């Protein structure tokens, strides 16, 4: 489909155990910050 | 050796069967 709806975004908490939704993928854990790497098209 | 990377991504659903280049190249499969 090409006409999708909006789609909000919260404020991000570090060092918590919280429930994130970064774009699709969800899931349980403590967001902290890291070293690592990414290629610019990589999102995971 | 070389790795290609995606940078275009386009939801088109259109069929694609034939495709033809505008202008030395080589096609594989």
């Amino acid at each position: 489909a090409t006409v999708c709806g909006p789609k909000k975004s919260t404020n991000l908490v570090k060092n918590k155990c919280v429930n994130f939704n970064f774009n699709g993928l969800t899931g349980t854990g403590v967001l902290t910050e890291s070293n690592k790497k990414f290629l610019p098209f990589q999102q995971f | 050796f070389s790795a290609l990377e995606p940078l275009v991504d386009l939801p088109i659903g259109i069929n694609i069967t034939r495709f033809q280049t505008l202008l030395a190249y080589y096609v594989g499969y």
